[PDB]
């Protein structure tokens, strides 16, 4: 396929931000639940 | 003109491999995971009864 | 009865931009608002009932 | 305007987009459930609780992955986007009924979430067998919410099947016969026929379960002269067709992808591919009791079901070898979609072969209800249906959006997923052969090594899933707009540009009869 | 000074395919022989060798003396 | 009629990549988080 | 058999009206006669508390929970027998 | 502007209201079965009827009043209705399978016999035979109605269609009476289960089919149908013959063979 | 030169080794000197210079075969980044072991395992091939 | 189903048509390279002379490139074909891709 | 036995249904219900492709029973050739 | 008369994995036989073979439930 | 029982389980061959710059692609079905034992002669004796005579369970209202373990099966002492 250059280029720094935010959006809420399992189990 | 892979491919390959090996070796050996390998050739059987 | 289909054809082909579910006139809008209000209100009520049923009751 | 367009749609592309978004969200739910399974099993002992919470997670995992991720993505998403474009049709036959097939799915999913929030959930298995799923061992609303979730998903897909069959039969150019339509269109038509015939039988069976639970019927209760095994027959009469429904559109997408990135104008052996899909669809209705080899059926019945099941390998092998023959002589383009499709050909073959192992009722006595079955079906589902979905997504994302992905990132994603799924499921063959049962929250100590490795593999797949989200973000963030696409002479869905206008084929194609 | 000989120019893909499918077959046979020897026959011999002079009562007495049984002390 | 073209044939905006990141984060993150919070819900019951 | 009628030459409304009034409705009239010659109560059998009948695994969602939806006191005993 | 013959439907809210009606009916049944309340269910039933009314109203506006049902569109609707009927056949097939499974292998709890000990089946030669003649007769009268319409005969179409509807209503009233009079109930083991669930879904389809015929009756009164274009009537007739054939299988299987 | 979105329905240029002569020229508009070059091309090509021949080629085509078929260093980035993210996964597994998983059962203690191993040998678990077959009952040691 | 010689002769005849047009030149070369073969020098000779009649020097060079490409790893085929074509190359003033530097990556 | 009172399509068909009906009577197919019959397809006798705009997609079944259809835009102007079989097509707009 | 009973032998009427009817039939046969004997003036000892077979094959709880229903008058089989 | 890092089947304890091992070896050889052949042909299709993109005739080669797999399937089915019918063949058991599944434990009934029955529950992990196996031991084992053909009848008094002993090649579902039959014959004394094999609720993972195979005389005295 061919394509135009990016209309709004996403620099390496911007990609690192988007990747970090994306990963944290999955990891932080699950990690919070799993970290607190024992708190839940005995209650 | 050199692209990203010409500029950085060697570093990405070398650093990624080094990091991957190091952290998996650490995970596998240093944090108390019980792999439960075969006792064959490894465990000295001990009286139980 | 007499055949009044031509009248209805003229009404529903009027060049007024209305979608077919509203093109009969003001009554269509009323019936639509009733339907959609019952649907959205009923859906909120069902979510309330889920909330209620999700916890034990003495 | 927003509500008119996205809640009141009568447009096949927008509805396909809704289905892709819905399926992607479901895929995250299903992934999270799969990670909870593998967290429970990733070391010996108990993590979450006993088998009830564990099997609510397992049950929901399966329902979400099957009914809310694979079927909506393949049939509702790729089917709606691609089928009308591939036959030059201006939309689906019933473009407003089509919108109701979509909008039944968020309520279906809501019912499933409700089932897990009320009481102690439906910890039944996705097969929902009684009496465990009946009103004594699963008292309360959870199982009935599950049944109603399935009712809505079933209506959604039955009406969708009606739409696709009608569209594909009735709305081709008048010169185009059925043997001039692309293989993906065939794969959807055949899937739709399977849905049309099988889901009403499931509907009957789960309705009988509903009345046994609430109206004091006894279809499945021996105290009334009922039989738990009747439920299993009705369920699996649907459930075997269902796995062919899950893979057939994948087969169709694989044919297009392999043809395209081989630089070929056509797949090898087109009429053999049509024959094979039709044969698989037909045989897929006469094999269901291989799900029941340990229930106590007569030996001659076991012999028949073994034999009929094994026949399916013949048309399926024609498709595998024809994909290989499509690669043969190609100008191979090593695109990310091609990598997904090559991974499919191999890993689907491995999974299909362990299915042939299981078809042998004598061996299935020892393999049934063990992880050997789990390994088998995740080769064909996590490395077959899902690889076809990912290949189709990467291949057609620029058509649907008008923007390109970063191919290097998409290849990185493929690599991570390939390692992760194989690390997850390959060791499960050993766990099955050595006797680890299905649906267990914990295992005898001997099974620890392979469970540990399998759980580590599941976390590698998690990383691939997270990276997929980033990759889609990066594409929409950078806005690299498509210019030229090659091979449009044999890939009509690209010929209206990227993305195609809201209305396409307002003037139909010209195709003469000669 | 010297000119080049005319090489084969037609059917090169087909020739390559034929040669390697034939080689795949030969390797498949080689593997089937290796597997019969290293797996299938090995297993038959292990089970036949084990049971050839097997004394089930002696086995039982060893187990009984080791203390493993509920029903036999 | 409706907007046509890249970035226009979708029910979400892509006009700002950081707003988009937030929306995608909430969208996929909420799906992934839901099973964990349902498990928490069931654990906290009994 | 294959009946014993006749007809055709060119299908029509007149023939199907002929069949409606000349065969179909007379048959309904005959079966209506037959049915109402054999109606009226038959005696209800001794009540026996068979465990495969009068199933109650969950109360019905209406009434007192113990009556079927079209309960007929004359012929439908409860798990404990006929009603007074 | 198009130069094909197919129908680009205006954007419509009824798919969404229909989907939400399904949510309200199913969560309403859950509320009724488990939380002693009919409220959600009544809302869902109401929004379901409103959705069906407006949706099919609009199809009539699109076809009779706006002219969108070209032959290509009508042909699609023919396929759609046939496929819909096929799915309904397979739904009933599951209940026939349940019936034959239980009756051909009666378990010890039944007495190891069919009909079960303590079950006294209805006499298939009384009201069940009457119901059979009623639905068969209605298949004849609807055929008369169809030919009258094609021959352009308004009065006899209306007469034949009215007779068809009356017979459908007669069946429904007879069946309701038989339900009340039956000495066995849905809770009388697998005999009552198969009998009432299978004949009950059939009776629901008789009511649905009768309603569809009544819609056609009022559309005919209002001159919607031409002598050549009347697919709603054809679809209702196909559905009605489906309901008649399902009855014949029920009669032979459950009432006669199963007695 | 410049390819535009609104051009999608027109014949387009592609560099692909199995479609050597694309449907259009790479360069459609000619300058004065490029027009003169296309006139000169109508005479004997022996009178074209090497530079003129190259310029004619680059008017017709974008990349040569050697250019379009060149290999890249992309594989290094792909493999290296895949290993990075696989390595990142082990960080997640380390976190899980530290903060989520509690102690494993007491049956994995060394002495338990040694006793359990003896008992498995006493009941001759898998004595044909799998386990006790690998124990030398006469020498009281694992077979070498 | 037709000898090698009959095949080559059909293709020579195709490119030798005096008034062959640009579309037919491209159709011919783009069809020919789909086959499992490197075209015989006599075919390439006719195609190159068609290029000359069409005043298209660039397509003549491209045709030589596609001969090299169709040989794949058989590195002996292309220098043989060029050898056999040198009289035609000299006569028509066709420079090879190598002579033009177009084999550099 | 046999009065009237049922409208005919001639009397009551409307909209697009009526346009299709009236055109079919004149032997015309403005809404593309029929497959066009091919000409010999030479440059002299090209297939004539009606359009209400200045381009239309053609699908070419190059040989009878080919399962592969070859698709391309046909533009107003000089006749174009199928890229697979060379048969000629010319757009006849309006 | 021809004892040495060990367990219930293969019975060609019930050759398949589902043995429910084998248990049921022998239970009925024993109790039918016992009814005939206790009445007309014979010895239940001629019923013994059926007794041994159903006792071997039938789950205790099935026999117990069937016995209870015979006492109650709710046993649905014919004896 | 299974042992750590086990790759294949537990060692055979009965002749039929030995038959299954040899049949699995045969079938796995075919699985390996076909998978390896597909992987190899993939790599072969992908490793040449030579091309052939014009239309390819399929008729000839599809004969190979259907007849060879049909032959292979027949070569699997023949030994498969032989074992199936061998499993089904009449053997005349010396003993019948019933097992009833329950949430969450098994009961056993030996009622050929005396009314012997007992419950069999998992040993809790905290109560294991040293050297005993977590999740596998029971309090009361299923003592059985070795080298004898035994009829096991399987049912349930609540939900589905399934009675499995992999060593002996056994898995029979436990279905309320149904009495399912299987045959068991151990060539050796010892302890043979299995686990409930149909999801059955909260403790499905924790209701195992332990057979204890001993000489008839020991079984007889054990039986008498269990009354
Ligand atoms: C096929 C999936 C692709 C990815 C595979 C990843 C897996 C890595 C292997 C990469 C290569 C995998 C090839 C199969 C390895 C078989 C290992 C085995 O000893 O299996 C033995 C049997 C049981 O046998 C026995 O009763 C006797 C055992 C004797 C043991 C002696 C010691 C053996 C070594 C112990 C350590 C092994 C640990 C393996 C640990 C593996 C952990 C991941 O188990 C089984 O049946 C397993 C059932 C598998 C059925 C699927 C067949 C797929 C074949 C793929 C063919 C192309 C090659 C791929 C070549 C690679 C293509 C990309
Ligand atoms: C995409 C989904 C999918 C697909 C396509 C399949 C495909 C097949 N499956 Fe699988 N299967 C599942 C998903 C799927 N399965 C699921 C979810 C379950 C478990 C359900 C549950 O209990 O929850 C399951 C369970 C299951 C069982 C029940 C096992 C048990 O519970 O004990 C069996 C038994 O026969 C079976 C067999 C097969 C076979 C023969 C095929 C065949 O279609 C495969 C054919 C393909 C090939 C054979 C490979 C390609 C062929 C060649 C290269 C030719 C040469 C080959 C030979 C000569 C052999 N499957
Ligand atoms: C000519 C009569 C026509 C039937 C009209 C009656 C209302 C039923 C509405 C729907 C009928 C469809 C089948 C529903 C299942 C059971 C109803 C069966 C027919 C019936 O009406 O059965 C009655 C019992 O109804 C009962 O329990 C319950 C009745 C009330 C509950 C209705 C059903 C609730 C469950 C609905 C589930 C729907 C699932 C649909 C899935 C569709 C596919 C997705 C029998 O009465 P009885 O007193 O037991 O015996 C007579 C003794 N004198
Ligand atoms: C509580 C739950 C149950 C509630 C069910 C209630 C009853 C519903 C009864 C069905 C009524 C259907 C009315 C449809 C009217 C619209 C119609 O009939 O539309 C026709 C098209 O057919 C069409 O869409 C055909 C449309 C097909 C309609 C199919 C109806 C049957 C399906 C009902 C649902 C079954 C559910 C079963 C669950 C167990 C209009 O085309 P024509 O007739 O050619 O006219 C045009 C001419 O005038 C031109 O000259
Ligand atoms: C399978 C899907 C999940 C895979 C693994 C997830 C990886 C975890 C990512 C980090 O998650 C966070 O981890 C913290 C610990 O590192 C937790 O903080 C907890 O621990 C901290 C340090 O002890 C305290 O400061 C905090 O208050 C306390 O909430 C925190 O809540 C949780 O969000
Ligand atoms: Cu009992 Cu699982
Ligand atoms: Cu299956
Ligand atoms: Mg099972
Ligand atoms: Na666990
Ligand atoms: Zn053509």
């Amino acid at each position: 396929i061919t394509a135009k250059p990016a209309k709004t280029p996403t620099s390496p720094k911007e990609q690192a931000i988007g990747l970090s935010v994306t990963f944290l959006s999955f990891l932080l809420p699950a990690g919070w639940v799993l970290y607190h399992l024992d708190n839940y189990k005995k209650s | 003109a050199p692209d990203f892979h010409d500029k950085y491919g060697n570093a990405v390959l070398a650093s990624g491999a080094t990091f991957c090996v190091a952290v998996w070796v650490y995970m596998a050996t240093q944090i108390g995971i019980e792999w439960n390998p075969s006792p064959v050739g490894r465990v000295t059987p001990k009286e139980w009864r | 009865f007499e055949n009044r289909v031509a009248e209805k054809q003229k009404l529903f082909q009027e060049d007024n931009g209305l979608p077919v579910h509203l093109k009969g006139g003001a009554t269509d809008n009323i019936l639509y608002r009733v339907t959609m209000t019952l649907c959205l209100g009923g859906t909120l009520y069902s979510l309330y009932c889920l909330g209620w049923a999700s916890f034990p009751h003495k | 305007m927003f509500i008119n367009r996205w809640l009141f749609s009568t447009n096949h592309k927008d509805i396909g987009t809704l289905y892709l978004l819905f399926g992607a969200w479901a895929g995250m739910v299903g992934t999270a459930l799969s990670l909870l399974i593998r967290a429970e099993l990733g070391q010996p002992g108990t993590l979450l609780g006993d088998d009830q919470i564990y099997n609510v997670v397992v049950t929901a995992h399966a329902f979400v992955m099957i009914f809310f991720m694979v079927m909506p993505i393949m049939i509702g998403g790729f089917g709606n986007w691609l089928v009308p474009l591939m036959i030059g049709a201006p939309d689906m036959a019933f473009p407003r009924m089509n919108n109701m097939s979509f909008w039944l799915l968020p309520p279906s999913f809501l019912l499933l979430l409700a089932s897990s929030m009320v009481e102690a959930g439906a910890g039944t298995g996705w097969t929902v067998y009684p009496p465990l799923a009946g009103n004594l061992a699963h008292a309360g609303a959870s199982v009935d919410l599950t049944i109603f979730s399935l009712h809505l998903a079933g209506v959604s897909s039955i009406l969708g099947a009606i739409n696709f069959i009608t569209t594909i039969i009735n709305m081709k150019p008048p010169a185009m016969s059925q043997y001039q339509t692309p293989l993906f269109v065939w794969s959807v038509m055949i899937t739709a026929v399977l849905l049309l015939l099988s889901l009403p039988v499931l509907a009957a069976g789960i309705t009988m379960l509903l009345t046994d639970r609430n109206l004091n019927t006894t279809f499945f209760d021996p105290a009334g002269g009922g039989d738990p095994i009747l439920y299993q027959h009705l369920f699996w009469f649907f459930g075997h067709p269902e796995v062919y429904i899950l893979i057939l559109p994948g087969f169709g997408m694989i044919s297009h992808i392999v043809t395209y990135y081989s630089g070929k104008k056509e797949p090898f052996g087109y009429m053999g591919m049509v024959w094979a899909m039709m044969s698989i669809g037909f045989l897929g209705f006469i094999v269901w009791a291989h799900h029941m080899f340990t229930v106590g059926m007569d030996v001659d019945t076991r012999a028949y079901f073994t034999s009929a099941t094994m026949i399916i390998a013949i048309p399926t092998g024609v498709k595998v070898f024809s994909w290989l023959a499509t690669l043969h002589g190609g100008n191979i383009k090593w695109s990310p979609a091609m990598m997904w499709a090559l991974g499919f050909i191999f890993l689907f073959t491995v999974g299909g072969l362990t299915g042939i192992v299981l078809a042998n009722s004598s061996l299935d006595i020892v393999l049934h209800d063990t992880y050997y079955v789990v390994a088998h079906f995740h080769y064909v589902l996590s490395m077959g249906a899902v690889f076809a979905i990912m290949g189709g997504f990467v291949h057609w994302f620029p058509l649907f959006s008008g923007y390109t992905l970063n191919d290097t990132w998409a290849k990185i994603h493929f690599a991570i997923m390939f390692v992760g799924v194989n690390m997850t499921f390959f060791p499960q063959h050993f766990l099955g052969l050595s006797g680890m049962p299905r649906r267990y929250s914990d295992y005898p100590d001997a099974y620890t090594m392979w469970n540990t490795i399998s759980s580590m593999g599941s976390f590698i797949s998690l990383t691939a899933v997270m990276l997929m989200v980033f990759i889609i973000w990066e594409a929409f963030a950078s806005k690299r707009e498509v210019l030229t696409v090659d091979l449009t002479t044999t890939n009509l869905e690209w010929l209206n540009g990227c993305p195609p206008p809201y209305h396409t084929f307002e003037e139909p194609t010209y195709v003469n009869l000669k | 000074s010297t000119a080049l000989a005319k090489p084969q120019m037609r059917g090169l893909l087909a020739r390559r395919l034929r040669f390697h499918i034939v080689g795949a077959f030969m390797v498949s046979l080689g593997f089937a022989t290796f597997y019969k020897f290293a797996v299938a026959e090995k297993r038959k011999k292990a089970y036949a060798d084990f049971y050839r002079n097997y004394d089930s009562m002696k086995d039982f007495e060893e187990m009984r003396k080791a203390g493993i049984f509920q029903s036999a002390k | 009629h409706y907007e046509e073209g890249p970035g226009k044939n979708i029910p979400f905006s892509v006009e700002n990549k950081w707003r988009l990141l937030a929306m995608m984060t909430l969208f996929f993150g909420s799906g992934f988080a839901a099973p964990f919070f349902i498990v928490r819900h069931q654990l906290l019951k009994k | 058999a294959s009946a014993a009628k006749g007809d055709h030459g060119g299908t029509g409304a007149r023939t199907w009206r002929f069949l409606t009034f000349g065969l179909a409705l007379p048959s309904v009239a005959l079966c209506t006669l037959n049915s109402w010659l054999h109606s009226g109560h038959r005696e209800r059998p001794a009540f026996i508390p068979y465990h495969h009948l009068r199933i109650r695994t969950k109360p019905f969602s209406w009434g007192d929970g113990n009556h079927t939806f079209f309960h007929n006191p004359r012929v439908n005993p409860l798990p404990t027998g006929y009603e007074k | 502007h198009q130069t094909h013959a197919y129908h680009m439907v205006n954007p419509s809210p009824w798919p969404l209201t229909g989907a939400l009606s399904a949510l309200l009916m199913t969560s309403g049944l859950t509320m009724w079965f488990h939380f002693n309340s009919m409220t959600l269910l009544m809302i869902g039933l109401t929004t379901n009827m409103l959705t069906m009314y407006q949706w099919w109203r609009d199809v009539i506006r699109e076809s009779t009043f706006q002219g969108h049902h070209t032959p290509a569109v009508q042909k699609g609707l023919r396929y759609g209705m046939i496929l819909f009927i096929i799915s309904e056949v397979l739904f009933f097939t599951g209940f026939f399978w349940a019936f034959y499974h239980s009756s051909l292998a009666p378990t010890p709890e039944l007495g190891g016999c069919w009909p079960p000990t303590g079950i006294h089946p209805l006499n298939p030669l009384e009201v069940p035979l009457l119901n059979t003649s009623v639905l068969l007769a209605s298949g004849v009268s609807i055929t008369w109605a169809h030919h009258s319409l094609m021959e352009g005969d308004r009065k006899h179409m209306l007469q034949a269609l009215f007779i068809t509807i009356t017979l459908g209503v007669y069946f429904t009233l007879l069946q309701a009476s038989e339900y009340y009079e039956a000495p066995f109930t849905i809770s009388d083991g697998v005999y009552g289960s198969t009998f009432f669930v299978a004949t009950g879904f059939h009776g629901l389809h008789v009511i649905i089919g009768s309603t569809f015929l009544i819609v056609c009756f009022f559309r005919q009164l209002k001159f919607h149908f031409t002598s050549n274009h009347h697919f709603g009537f054809e679809a209702a007739a196909w559905y009605w013959h489906f309901v008649d054939v399902v009855w014949l299988f029920l009669y032979v299987s459950i009432y006669w063979w199963g007695s | 030169s410049v390819v535009k979105s609104e051009d999608y329905a027109l014949p387009s240029y592609v560099d692909r080794r199995d479609y050597p002569l694309p449907d259009v020229a790479h360069v459609k508009n000619l300058s004065a000197s490029q027009k003169a070059l296309k006139e000169k091309e109508k005479a004997s090509w022996s009178s074209l210079s090497i530079d003129e021949k190259v310029e004619l080629y680059r008017l017709k085509f974008k990349e040569s075969f050697a250019e379009m078929n060149r290999s890249t260093n992309e594989w290094k980035t792909v493999v290296g980044a895949a290993m990075f993210f696989i390595g990142f996964t082990a960080l997640l597994l380390i976190w899980e072991k530290h903060y989520v998983y509690g102690p494993i059962p007491h049956t994995f203690e060394e002495e338990w395992v040694a006793k359990q191993t003896k008992r498995m040998l006493d009941m001759k678990v898998a004595p044909i091939q799998g386990f006790s077959a690998k124990w030398d009952y006469d020498k009281n040691e694992w077979k070498k | 189903h037709e000898t090698d010689e009959e095949f080559d002769a059909r293709w020579v005849t195709y490119f030798n048509k005096p008034d062959i047009d640009a579309w037919e030149l491209r159709k011919g070369m783009n069809t020919l390279v789909g086959y499992d073969l490197v075209p015989e020098p006599k075919i390439i000779d006719a195609a190159l002379r068609a290029c000359r009649r069409l005043n298209d020097f660039a397509s003549a060079v491209r045709i030589l490139e596609v001969v090299k490409d169709k040989a794949g790893p058989h590195k002996e085929i292309y220098p043989y074909v060029i050898q056999e074509l040198r009289p035609t190359l000299n006569e028509l003033g066709i420079s090879t891709p190598e002579e033009l530097g177009l084999d550099k990556v | 036995a046999s009065g009237g009172g049922v409208p005919t399509d001639e009397e009551q068909a409307t909209g697009l249904e009526r346009e299709v009906m009236l055109a079919a009577r004149k032997g015309q197919d403005p809404y593309n219900i029929l497959a066009p019959k091919a000409t010999s397809g030479t440059k002299e006798d090209p297939n004539l492709v009606p359009s209400i705009t200045n381009k239309r997609i053609v699908g070419c079944i190059c040989e009878e029973d080919n399962s592969t259809v070859i698709w391309f835009w046909l533009h107003k102007g000089e006749a174009q050739r199928c890229p697979s079989c060379g048969t000629h097509y010319k757009l006849v707009p309006h | 008369k021809i004892k040495n009973y060990q367990t219930a032998p293969f019975d060609s009427r019930f050759p398949n994995q589902n043995q429910t009817r084998n248990c049921w039939q022998n239970y009925l046969d024993f109790h039918r036989c016992e009814k005939a004997m206790t009445a007309k003036g014979g010895d239940v000892s001629v019923c013994e073979w059926y007794r041994r077979v159903y006792k071997s094959l039938c789950p205790i709880s099935w026999v117990s439930t069937w016995d209870d229903r015979r006492a109650e008058g709710t046993f649905p089989g014919k004896i | 029982m299974a042992y750590p890092m086990q790759l294949g089947f537990q060692d055979a304890t009965s002749p039929i389980m030995e038959e299954l091992l040899h049949f699995h070896d045969h079938t796995l050889m075919i699985v390996f061959l076909i998978s390896s052949l597909v992987l190899y042909i993939i790599s072969l299709m992908l490793t040449t710059k030579l091309t052939h993109t014009s239309t390819m005739d399929a008729q000839e080669v599809e004969t190979i692609w259907t007849i060879l797999p049909a032959i292979i399937l027949i070569l699997i089915a023949l030994p498969s079905l032989r074992i199936l019918y061998m499993m089904d063949e009449i053997n005349n058991p010396s003993l019948t034992v019933k097992t009833m599944g329950h949430q969450w434990y098994w009961s056993y009934e030996y009622t050929d002669y005396e009314d012997l029955s007992f419950d069999s529950y998992m040993i809790p992990t905290s109560e294991l004796k040293p050297g005993e196996l977590r999740l596998l031991e029971v309090d009361n084992r299923v003592v059985l005579p070795m080298e004898m053909t035994i009829r096991m009848l399987v049912s349930s008094e609540d939900v589905l369970h399934s009675w499995a002993v992999p060593s002996l090649g056994l898995k029979t579902d436990a279905i309320p209202g149904r009495l399912n039959q299987t045959t068991l014959m151990s060539s050796r004394p010892g302890l043979y373990y299995g686990q409930c094999s149909e999801i059955c609720g909260s403790n499905h993972s924790f209701m195992p099966i332990v057979l204890e195979l001993v000489p008839l005389k020991y079984f007889e005295k054990w039986s008498a002492s269990m009354l």
